[PDB]
């Protein structure tokens, strides 16, 4: 393992310090690592790049309608007297 | 008796050799524009050659190789650099686990410590200790701010007259007293008197204000397309500048970041539209200059 | 009638327009031509307005 | 350490002037408001006329071939005369 | 090249479309995606030339998003591939690739989140 | 069953989905017509080789 | 008029390219 | 004739002229000439009734 | 008389080398 460790060939690369001193470091040495080694360079791959099937679209639409109905029902569930008083008090404190 | 140069404000840019070497070492590699996963900043000595504990921890957490970064840093920074000199390494790691690092000169605190020969824990703020630290002038601060620009592609921008305000604020936060400020008098001149020095300061101040105004107008009128998209602008654009912006490779990433709705470009555009609406709603006449409206507000509370 | 006047629509004479068998408000060709002759040079008049006038004629 | 390259003046000062300048700079104010208290400054250099005005080499070099930059006159730096008035604790 | 003063949703959507086309599903999409600047104040447009040489121009109207442009381009790509197959053109089929493995990584991330 | 055979496993997932409480759909047009419909009109109605409709 | 005033708030171009032409035609033909 | 056309037309008009959507002609093209709002069919779904700032 | 008296294109983008060199 000590022999076949990563970056172990660096001990044999530099045969002498003369070549290492003659080799001038360029600014491209910093940017040559900003590219993938095997595949192509891509800008971004997020959750918004996951295509939806027909059943997935139907499920998402049903979930959104259920969320809408749940919000509409929570607006009436939280319509208690003290809860409405707290809500309007917080709204007044926010607007003022 | 020997003077280097007698000219009304001409010692602004550093030496040609050091500016060339700084353009060599502190450079801006072409950024790809990919999604940024991490932004890290570390302080690494250029004289030593080893894998730092914190950068190694970061690269191990991300699954990357610290030996490659150490090798490139020790091959680019070990020559033409003093012994035991700190440098600010800013690494940008993208979602492809590809990292691009830039090197930057030491911070203002490091510069002040080196200039004042004070070591660690030898300075403290006044509200914490109760006494000022070693006295300073606002000329070593100028020479320090000379070596800390925003981009080494244009060392003249930003202006030293603006960099010195930030560096003197940092020195005051550190707890250092000055001669020009926090003291009614500066260092006295032996060959000259007080009234002559005062009138000379007045004339030098007005001519330096003229120079600052003309240089600010020049730099604000002539700016690349990247600066036009990232910073406010009210001047026409030249065909040569359009061609240079087209030659620039980062134009795509700059345009996309500017088109992003929460960009500083959109912020400034919304601010300008809001100022237009403000003038249209609280203006005496149609052609109300914003400066005239500010004078109106100042005179009418 | 309450909903009609609440939405804000007007009962025009049959010579102008009327709600046809599909309850769509159909405009008389004569009324369309007169509207054109009056609003030829207005700011809002457009190529589509001329096209619709020809369509009604 | 500081390295005196050239003298900014031509008339050598005297011990009495040096001591009076040091005693005058030993005291300074802190802050610009009603809560203003007089404090004593620490680490005062033995020389005032040739400390940070002209003729010194500040050890702020970063490069090997970069010598310690020499300090020029007062007017060769733009905006310093207005900074001496506006860069206060407003 | 220049950015419109007012918020240009069309320009933003076309820039996002170029970004997603560079990040599209292909062994090397750089060989097929190209960006151009029109100093003649030409409205931002997209031109997709299929394998047979036919060209499609998705109309970028006000309010359209990058997802909408991608949907249009992909529906027209399906129609064009159907036309190719009917004409007799041999088309390369869709299969598993490194892009699909990366999408699997993203899918596992989403599943672990919720 | 196609994907079940592909995966070499029996899937016993019950109650996949109900239709809706009010399942409403829109008329679907052919894969090419629905996107390449020309804006052809006659007196007050749209005209297509497959559909008619009221136009304003 | 209401339609135009509500559309001009979020319109694409802020200039008077076509509306000024329409106003010119009106001022030249109507009176 | 060509100059009057290009002088009276608008960039958005010339952009949306030759465009046709899935529902046929664009609603803007169909109802851009409104001889009173009593004739307009009002074919906007409830999901699209809302409009952002 | 008084008036005359007073009178008398499409360019290709440059991809950064970090994206283009591959």
């Amino acid at each position: 393992l000590h022999a076949l460790r990563p970056h172990g060939n660096w001990d044999y690369l530099p045969l002498h310090n003369n070549q290492e001193q003659q080799e001038t470091a360029s600014l491209e040495l910093q940017g040559m690592k900003a590219s993938v080694d095997i595949g192509p360079n891509r800008f971004d791959l997020n959750e918004k790049d996951l295509s939806l099937d027909e059943e997935e679209q139907v499920e998402k639409a049903r979930l959104d309608n259920e969320l809408m109905r749940w919000r509409r029902l929570q607006r009436a569930q939280g319509s208690d007297y003290d809860h409405w008083m707290e809500a309007e008090t917080r709204r007044i404190q926010e607007m003022a | 008796p020997k003077t280097v140069c007698v000219e009304p404000g001409s010692n602004r840019l550093p030496e040609a050799l050091v500016v060339e070497k700084a353009r060599d070492i502190f450079g801006r590699p072409e950024f790809p524009g990919k999604r940024v996963l991490h932004n890290w900043r570390f302080f690494i000595k250029a004289g030593k050659a080893a894998t730092g504990p914190p950068v190694g921890q970061e690269f191990s957490k991300l699954g990357l190789k610290a030996m490659d970064f150490a090798k490139v840093f020790n091959d680019r920074t070990k020559p033409h650099f003093k012994e035991d000199v700190e440098l600010i390494v800013r690494i940008q790691v993208y979602f492809d686990k590809s990292y691009l690092f830039t090197i930057e000169p030491p911070p203002t605190a490091w510069f002040i410590l080196r200039a004042l020969r004070k070591k660690r824990r030898e300075t403290g703020p006044v509200p914490l200790r109760g006494h000022y630290c070693a006295l300073m002038t606002l000329e070593m601060a100028y020479e320090i701010a000379k070596m800390k620009p925003l981009c080494w592609g244009r060392p003249e921008y930003p202006l030293l007259e603006t960099r010195v305000r930030r560096v003197v604020g940092q020195a005051r936060r550190m707890g250092v007293c000055f001669i020009g400020v926090d003291t009614p008098y500066s260092s006295p001149v032996k060959d000259m008197t007080e009234q002559q020095y005062t009138e000379e300061c007045e004339r030098y101040r007005r001519i330096h204000m003229e120079q600052y105004t003309t240089l600010r107008q020049r730099e604000l009128e002539e700016a690349p397309l990247i600066e036009r998209l990232h910073r406010p602008n009210m001047s026409p654009l030249t065909d040569e500048q359009i061609e240079e912006g087209l030659r620039d490779p980062c134009l795509l990433d700059t345009l996309w970041r500017a088109s992003h709705p929460l960009s500083p470009y959109h912020r400034d555009l919304r601010e300008r539209e809001l100022a237009r609406r403000y003038l249209n709603a609280r203006g005496w006449v149609k052609d109300m200059t914003p400066e005239e409206m500010r004078i109106v507000f100042m005179n009418y509370r | 009638e309450r909903q009609f006047h609440l939405l804000g629509y007007v009962k025009w004479p049959k010579e102008i327009g009327f709600y046809n068998a599909g309850d769509n408000f159909e405009l008389t060709p004569q009324a369309a031509y007169r509207i054109y002759k009056q609003n030829c040079d207005e700011t809002f008049w457009t190529r589509l307005h001329n096209e619709k006038t020809i369509i009604h004629l | 350490d500081y390295k005196q390259v050239y003298l900014p003046y031509d008339a050598a000062p005297t011990e009495r002037e040096l001591e009076r300048e040091r005693r005058r700079f030993k005291q300074a104010y802190h802050g610009r408001m009603e809560h203003r208290k007089l404090v004593e400054v620490k680490e005062v250099p033995l020389n005032v006329y040739t400390y940070g005005k002209e003729g010194m080499s500040l050890p702020i070099a970063i490069f090997k071939d970069q010598k310690d930059p020499v300090i020029g006159p007062e007017w060769t730096y733009p905006g310093i005369y207005e900074n001496k008035i506006a860069a206060q604790h407003w | 090249p220049l950015l419109f003063g007012y918020g240009h949703t069309i320009q933003k959507a076309v820039l996002d479309f170029y970004r997603r086309a560079i990040s599209a599903r292909s062994p090397f999409p750089k060989d097929k995606v190209f960006l151009f600047y029109a100093i003649d104040h030409i409205t931002p447009r997209i031109e997709v030339t299929w394998l047979d040489g036919t060209s499609y121009v998705p109309p970028v109207l006000e309010g359209a998003s990058s997802q909408d442009l991608i949907q249009m381009v992909m529906e027209e790509a399906w129609l064009a591939a159907d036309r190719m197959a009917a004409e007799g053109r041999v088309l390369n089929p869709l299969a598993i690739d490194d892009y699909k493995w990366d999408q699997l990584v993203v899918f596992k991330k989403v599943r672990d989140k919720e | 069953g196609a994907f079940a055979k592909l995966a070499r496993s029996n899937f016993g997932d019950p109650l996949p989905s109900s239709f809706a409480q009010e399942p409403y759909f829109e008329e679907e047009i052919e894969a090419h017509r629905k996107h390449h419909r020309p804006d052809v009109y006659i007196y007050k109605y749209n005209v297509s080789p497959t559909h008619f409709s009221l136009r304003e | 008029d209401e339609i135009q005033r509500r559309v001009a708030d979020r319109t694409c171009v802020q200039e008077q390219s076509t509306r000024e032409v329409q106003e010119r035609w009106k001022r030249h033909v109507v009176p | 004739q060509r100059q009057i056309a290009e002088y009276t037309t608008d960039p958005p008009e010339r952009i949306m002229a030759g465009v046709t959507g899935e529902k046929g002609p664009l609603r803007a093209r169909v109802s851009g000439a409104r001889l009173g709002l009593q004739r307009t069919p009002a074919r906007i779904p409830w999901t699209m009734q809302g409009l952002h700032r």
